[PDB]
């Protein structure tokens, strides 16, 4: 189906690695959306400007085209060291 | 190039790598790398490019010692708080190789001044901690051709990735993604091995887990 | 337990991570950790388990130090050649941080002696270079059901791996897998995270890959 | 077919990372031989005693039961540091 994947933080503060969801979003934008309307927890977790999406083993805009089969995993950027 | 005989020695768990050999140790010691913030990464990293044998390297920072960094940049201590980094660093780095050149710049350079020095040395090291300088760099390094070895760490997350063109911070993992960069630094110099450009390996600590993600232009 | 309002400003970085907070640190400072081998792994590890805070360090070491080895054990100097590495390493990481206790133990235990030893400890970090005394801890570990952080490197190629129950070397190598287990050992010791128990986790330097694999009994 | 994934200085050694070989081998410790065979550099590279077998994610014994589909990697065991 749709296999997201969570990465570093973003999985820690949404409680999971990974879940399976109904195809339905044009742009990686749309998925972002839904997403983070779960809840006050999940509009963090997935906040815009402090998230990175990466399509399929290679990093795209929050535009990409999401079709079903899709494997969008979501971490955060690391900025600091 | 021309190593003595106790450079010869020293280095010899390097010169033995089949593929590496006296030629490898020669570029080391040609070579002239800049590393910019001697802070969590640029400590590691830098503590691996000195006893490695990189002839000469150049210190860029314009912040001093502090306790809280005595969790993690080991090069520091309690007897230099309060001392600039480059300094303190320069300090604990010749003690590892006396044999190398190290030259420190306590300053905060603008884009004029980067531009000039990258353009003297044949790699870079970005250290910092945030974008307004890692673009100023990114930036510089590709009008002048030069390589660029960037990393980042914060909480318990790493990334590292090359150019050939608060939150906490667990200690360990500043030497996870600093040694990774010091590697890549020693493989571009010699020619050795296959640089990590075109992609982001990402270093996930909590549950010890290592991705690659393909770049795109 | 109980941090000093220094140790509580000089953890900081550490204590404001989610999930760990006092408490965390608290249990670091209350461990006891036996490290097994004070050379390329034995010295990127313990400098980043001294500085991170685990309050008791025991270094166990027969050998003396020697120029090839500062290509890459940083612990250690020139003014240091002969003296045994224990000692050299003590001295380095008490400079490191003189807030824990370290004990160094000069010699080469027998089964007998290594037993007693490991079952006074909370975890133990191989990092030796030979079979036989892997398998010595392996198997006193076990007996006393004490978490074993194993790790080795060599040429360009590391590994790691976790136990709840010649040939050349890159200098920048020992530093990745050291600060791994370094990493590992600080989750076991206060629960944060998820450890890397039930497989191997290799690290193919030549081109800067990460593999997992499954173990089996 | 049979995926055989080549990793450190064993793929060094052989020159290539990856191949493809016809199905043939009941054991693991069949195929280790057919390969070694190949020459002295690839006798060398996969000596006995101086390798590790993976099968599929998971490590095995040199006698692992191959079928075809298997993904085998051989890499070289590590001890010092
Ligand atoms: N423009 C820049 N030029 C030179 N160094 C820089 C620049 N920007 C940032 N740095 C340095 O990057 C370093 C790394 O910082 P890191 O985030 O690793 O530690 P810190 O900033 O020293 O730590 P703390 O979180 O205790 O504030 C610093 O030591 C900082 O001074
Ligand atoms: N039985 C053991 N007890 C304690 N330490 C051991 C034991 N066996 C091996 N060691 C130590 O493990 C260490 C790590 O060795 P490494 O391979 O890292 O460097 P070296 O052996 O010191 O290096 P070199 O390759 O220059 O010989 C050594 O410093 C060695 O003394």
């Amino acid at each position: 189906m749709i296999k997201v994947l969570f990465f570093a933080q973003v999985r820690e503060l949404v409680g999971t690695d990974a879940t399976e969801v109904a195809a339905d979003f044009p742009t990686v934008e749309a998925l972002r959306q839904h997403m983070a309307a779960q809840s006050d927890r999940w509009a963090l977790a997935l906040e815009d400007g402090k998230l990175l999406a990466a399509v399929n083993q290679t990093l795209v805009s929050f535009d990409h085209p999401l079709t079903d089969g899709d494997e969008v995993a979501f971490f955060p950027p690391v900025t600091g060291g | 190039a021309e190593l003595s005989d106790q450079e010869m020695l020293r280095y010899n768990r390097q010169i033995i790598l089949r593929g590496f050999d006296f030629d490898g140790q020669e570029a080391l010691k040609d070579s002239r790398v800049l590393i910019v913030g001697l802070g969590g990464l640029g400590c590691a990293a830098s503590q691996y490019l000195a006893s490695a044998g990189v002839g000469n390297l150049t210190l860029l920072d314009f912040d001093t010692v502090s306790l809280s960094n005595l969790q993690r940049q080991t090069l520091h201590s309690d007897a230099t708080v309060g001392q600039p980094k480059v300094e303190s660093a320069r300090d604990a780095l010749t003690r590892i190789n006396p044999h190398i050149a190290i030259t420190p710049v306590n300053a905060l350079l603008d884009d004029a001044e980067l531009a000039a020095l990258i353009a003297e040395h044949d790699l870079v090291l970005d250290c910092t901690d945030n974008v307004a300088v890692r673009n100023q760099l990114n930036a510089g390094c590709f009008a002048a051709k030069v390589p660029l070895v960037s990393g980042a760490a914060i909480r318990m997350e790493g990334q590292i990735t090359v150019f050939t063109y608060e939150a906490g911070v667990m200690a360990p993992l500043i030497g996870v993604i600093g040694s990774l960069q010091a590697m890549e630094a020693i493989k571009m110099l010699a020619g050795y091995g296959k640089p990590a450009s075109g992609k982001i390996v990402m270093y996930d600590a909590m549950t010890c887990q290592f991705r690659e993600m393909k770049l795109m232009r």
